[PDB]
RNA sequence: CUGGUAGUUAUGGCGAGAAGGUCACACCCGUUCCCAUACCGAACACGGUAGUUAAGCUUCUCUGCGCCAAUGGUAGUUGGGGGCUUCCCCCUGCGAGAGUAGGUCGCUGCCGGG
RNA sequence: CUGGGGCGGUCGCCUCCUAAAGAGUAACGGAGGCGCCCAAAGGUUCCCUCAGAAUGGAUGGAAAUCAUUCGCAGAGUGUAAAGGCACAAGGGAGCUUGACUGCGAGACUGACAAGUCGAGCAGGGACGAAAGUCGGGCUUAGUGAUCCGGUGGUUCCGCAUGGAAGGGCCAUCGCUCAACGGAUAAAAGCUACCCCGGGGAUAACAGGCUUAUCUCCCCCAAGAGUCCACAUCGACGGGGAGGUUUGGCACCUCGAUGUCGGCUCGUCGCAUCCUGGGGCUGUAGUCGGUCCCAAGGGUUGGGCUGUUCGCCCAUUAAAGCGGCAC
RNA sequence: AAUAGCUCACUGGUCGAGUGACCCCGCGCCGAAAAUGUACCGGGGCUAAACAUAUUACCGAAACUGUGGAUGAACC
RNA sequence: GUCAUGGAGGUAGAGCACUGUUUGGACUAGGGGCCCUUCUCGGGUUACCGAAUUCAGAUAAACUCCGAAUGCCAUGUACUUAUACUCGGGAGUCAGACUGCGAGUGAUAAGAUCCGUAGUCGAAAGGGAAACAGCCCAGACCACCAGUUAAGGUCCCCAAAUA
RNA sequence: ACAAGUAGUUAGAGCCCGUUAAUGGGUGAUAGCGUGCCUUUUGUAGAAUGAACCGGCGAGUUACGAUUUGUUGCAAGGUUAA
C-alpha cells in the first residue's frame, strides 16, 4: 500500500559564497524563504533566489534566526 | 626541506590518498622526492603519513 | 507495558552503540539493576522481572521500571517468502544501552533488595550489575 | 540635555522599584471645517493647550525571568590499527550538546531644538 | 514488474522518512496526497492580528456573542506533507482584471522529449499622492506527445491563367491513450494431444548457507509433589548445542544430479530401547523412577492403511532415536 | 514416645606464629553430544615451540635495487 | 592534491524549547466508588478512574532550543602535481561478486536482498592465509646460481631465533 | 616391479651419444613446484558445455548509397553520366 514518492527537486545552493555570478544566476532553490533576498538579489515566484546584476555572492546573517544572500559587484 | 619516501603500496588505498601521493610527486614504491617544507606539503604528508617516511 | 497509541505502527530496529544518554544513576530508589552490556528488553521480560522482584518483597517497598518498551518489532510467519512489504507488529521492546539502570527499589533492607534484584536479573537477556545511590 | 531617524545575533528583551517634565514628547479639552467608525471623535483626521507627570516617554538602580558565555572534561568523529563483531578497544587530528566560572539592565552614527 | 511463475498488489504526478548535515540515491521499504479549486481564494492601495485560558455577565448549557486582563503563534494559510509566513505569505475594506500582448541577458534541472526561475526592454494598462508593485494564487501536485479530425482568423500557397477545391501559418477544441514516453482506428481464453529455441539467469528433488521454527541440553525458581522448590516435575522469563522438522535464500546441476514406499545389503553417531557397572530416590521388601558411565552384541511375526507414520493382534530381554543424495 | 544420653556456642589451660572477612584486575576451569576415519593447531610435535609487555637479528614476493637487454611516450 | 579564507547544509552526538511515546511524586478540578438529612440539587470521605498543573526522571527514522567530524561549493597574489575541456571517427558495457564501513528489508539470520561508500576480484600473475576469485602484503617488459625489504614467519616437515 | 603420478617444469647424479660446435644431444634415480584446452560465467580443475584421434573442408564478403579520416589533382570552383 506504499511504494510512492515524487521526483527530487534538486533544491539548495547553486552558487557558492565568494563566487562571481552573471545577472539572472539562480543562487538558491527552496520552498519558502529558508534564505531571503539580499541586495541585488530577487525572489522568483517559486522562492528561487537569483542575481539581479553580475557580482560576487555573499551569504550573510540578517538577524539572529534568519539568513540572506547578496550579490556585490 | 623534506625527503619523502613512499614505503607502502597504493594498491588497496582510496583515491584521495593515491591522488595526494601523486601530487607529492612520488611514483613507484620506495620512490623518493625532496620538497620544500611548507604547511601545504606538511598537510599532504599528514594525509598519507601511514604510506610515507619523512626525513630532513 | 504497551504504548497507548503510536504515531507510526512500524519502526526501524535502530542500533545500541554508546553508553545510555540518560538514566545511568539511581534517582528514585536505594538500589538499582544497571545493564553492563546492550540488549533489547521485550515487555514480556520486563513483566517477568517485575513480578520476580515484587513477589520476593511481599507488597513491601517500591519498584521503579526505568525503561519502557517504546519500539514495536514485526515478524514474518513461517512459510512466507521475503518481500510483499514489512511484517505485522509482534511485540514491544526497550533498546537498553550499557549503563542504563533498568529497575530501582527502595523501602526494604539491603539483603532483600540485593536478593530481589538477582531474581529479577535472571529473567533478563543482559549482563547486569546491582548498584546503590 | 531632550525630540526625530538609522545601524548592530536580546550583553540591546521582559519583569520589578525609583526619580523627572513648556525644553520638546505625551496624555489630556473640543467635533465648526477636510476626514473618520462594517456602531463608537476609541482609533483615524482636524482645531485647541485649561489640566498633569498618573501612564507612554527619557534617565538611574536591580540578575527574579530570559539572553550571551569561556577553560577543562566527556560524546561523536576524518585518517590509521586491533579485537572476544547486538558491539567494543588503541593511536593521531578535529571536537560538541549539556553543565559550570563568568558577562549583561546595551553599544554606535547623523539631524534638529537645549 | 514479481526473492520462480500464478493469484493478489502495483504502473503517471506531488510531500515526507529511508538518504549516511550539498545535489543524487534502491527494495512487492515506512507514511500520506493528486487527476482540482477560486471572478476572488487573483492585482493594488490602505488598515489590522490570531488560538486558548482566567474572571464577570439574561434565554446561555463545559462550549454561541460582549468586556477586561495574560497570551511568538500554542491560530490561520482553499486542498497532503514538507519548507515558509505576525515588515506577515494570516484578517478586513476601496478601486480593479497584470489570471496583460510581443519578448527575454542569464541561470537551474535534465540521456532525449520535456520541465523550472528570470532581471530587463517595448506596447498598452490596474492600483497608488508618489515610491513602486502587478505577466494569477505562501511555495512545490491538478496532467497526456505525435498522427488524424473539428471550429475561428489570415498583407501565405493556389498544379496553364482568374477563381475555387484543398493545403500552410496563428488560436483553440475533440480518446482513463491511467499499462499515464501513449505497439493498432479496432484485441479474450484452454492445451494433460502438444512442438521449437533457450535457462540452473528461474521453480519442483538432493546438496549448500542460515537456524526463526524444530529436537535435545541447560539457567533462574514461582509453583506442583500428603510436609517438602530441586526423589520426580517446573510456570513467567533467560542461555546454548544439534542440523533429523516446518521454513528462508537461489550458490552447483535444466547439451537430465530421473523417481515416494517396500525388497536386498548394510555401515556410522549416541541424545541408550535391552543386556553390564554405578550415584540419588517419595531406596523397608518386591516392582519401579531418575541421573552418570557404557555403542560389545542384540533389538519381531502378523491384521488394517499405497501409506512413511499410525492404529490394532500376538510376542520379546528389548521391540531405541538419528545420519549415510529423506 | 517423654526422659536419659552424646555435641556445639561461650570461656581458663596447654602449644608458639600468623589467622579471618570483603572488593578490583590478569590468565585459566565446568557448562561442551552426531553420524565413513584421528578430524575444531596443515601434520609431526610443543609445557613452550603457549600468552603478555619490551627488545633485536634473520628468513621471506615476479615489491624495490643491482647488472645486461627489448620497447612506448614526452621533452632537449 | 594540500594549506589558508569564506560559505551552503541539520547527519553523529546531544537535548527536551515544540510534536509524539512515557515513569514516579505533589497539587486542586471534577466525574465515578463509598456513606448519604438529598430530588445524589448539595456534603464528607476517597487512592476507583481523572484532564489540567507543576516537581523530578526517561524516549524518537518520519521531534529539535542545539549541533560536530567528514564530505560539498567557492576564492587565493600560496606550495606541489599533470591533467582538463571542445569537436570528430570507432567501441564495448546495461547478469556483477565478495570484504570493510553506514542504512533499509530480514529474525540487528543467510555465501540473503537492496542502496550508499571505499577496496579487491571481474580484467591481476607473485608472497601469506594448509588447500581457498573477492581477506592480508604487493602490481609480472625479458634474462641472472646477485642484493634488500612487505605481509607472514624462524623446533622438524620448511628458508630463518630451540633469540 | 615400496609406488599415490593433469604427466610437465626447475634442480639433478648416473649411463649412452657426438651437432647447423654451442656455457651440445638422448635418457632421467632422486628433490622442489604444479587443478588440461575451449565455451559460458559474479565465480569453472570443475561433479557445467564441446571435442575419440588424425587429415582435409568450414564463418564480416561484394554491389550500390551515406558519412568520416588519409592521399592525390584542380580550386571559388570541382567533376562529367549515358
Ligand atoms: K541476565
Ligand atoms: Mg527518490
Ligand atoms: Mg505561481
Ligand atoms: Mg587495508
Ligand atoms: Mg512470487
Ligand atoms: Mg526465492
Ligand atoms: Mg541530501
Ligand atoms: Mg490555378
Ligand atoms: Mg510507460
Ligand atoms: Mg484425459
Ligand atoms: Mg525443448
Ligand atoms: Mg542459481
Ligand atoms: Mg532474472
Ligand atoms: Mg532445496
Ligand atoms: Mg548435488
Ligand atoms: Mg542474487
Ligand atoms: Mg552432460
Ligand atoms: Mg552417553
Ligand atoms: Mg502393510
Ligand atoms: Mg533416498
Ligand atoms: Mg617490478
Ligand atoms: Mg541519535
Ligand atoms: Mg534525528
Ligand atoms: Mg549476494
Ligand atoms: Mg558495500
Ligand atoms: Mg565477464
Ligand atoms: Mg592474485
Ligand atoms: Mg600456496
Ligand atoms: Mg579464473
Ligand atoms: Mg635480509
Ligand atoms: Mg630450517
Ligand atoms: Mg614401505
Ligand atoms: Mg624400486
Ligand atoms: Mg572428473
Ligand atoms: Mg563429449
Ligand atoms: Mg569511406
Amino acid at each position: 500500500s506504499n511504494g510512492r514518492d515524487s521526483e527530487s527537486k534538486r533544491l539548495g545552493a547553486k552558487r557558492a559564497d565568494g563566487q562571481f555570478v552573471t545577472g539572472g544566476s539562480i543562487l538558491y532553490r527552496q520552498r519558502g524563504t529558508k534564505i531571503y533576498p539580499g541586495t541585488n538579489v530577487g525572489r522568483g515566484g517559486d522562492d528561487t533566489l537569483f542575481a539581479k546584476t553580475d557580482g560576487v555572492v555573499r551569504f550573510e546573517r540578517m538577524g539572529r534566526d534568519k539568513k540572506k544572500v547578496s550579490v556585490y559587484p | 626541506k623534506l625527503e619523502i619516501t613512499l614505503k607502502r603500496s597504493l594498491i588497496g588505498r582510496p583515491q584521495p590518498q593515491r591522488k595526494t601521493v601523486q601530487a607529492l610527486g612520488l611514483g613507484k614504491t620506495n620512490s623518493v622526492v625532496v620538497k620544500e617544507d611548507n604547511p601545504a606539503i606538511r598537510g599532504m604528508i599528514t594525509k598519507v603519513s601511514h604510506l610515507v617516511d619523512v626525513k630532513e | 507495558l504497551v504504548p497507548k497509541r503510536v504515531k507510526y505502527r512500524r519502526e526501524f530496529r535502530g542500533n545500541m552503540r554508546g553508553r545510555a544518554k540518560g538514566g545511568t544513576e539511581v534517582a528514585f530508589g536505594e538500589y538499582g539493576l544497571q545493564a553492563v552490556e546492550a540488549s533489547w528488553i521485550t515487555n514480556r521480560q520486563i513483566e517477568a522481572a517485575r513480578i520476580a522482584m515484587t513477589r520476593y518483597m511481599k507488597r513491601g517497598g517500591k519498584v521503579w521500571i526505568k525503561i519502557f518498551p517504546h519500539k514495536s518489532y514485526t515478524s514474518k510467519p513461517i512459510g512466507v517468502r521475503m518481500g510483499k512489504g514489512k511484517g505485522a507488529p509482534e511485540g514491544w521492546v526497550s533498546p537498553v544501552k550499557r549503563g542504563k539502570i533498568m529497575f530501582e527499589i527502595a523501602g526494604v533492607p539491603e539483603d532483600v533488595a540485593r536478593e530481589a534484584l538477582r531474581l529479577a536479573a535472571h529473567k533478563l537477556p543482559v549482563k547486569t550489575k546491582i548498584v546503590k545511590r
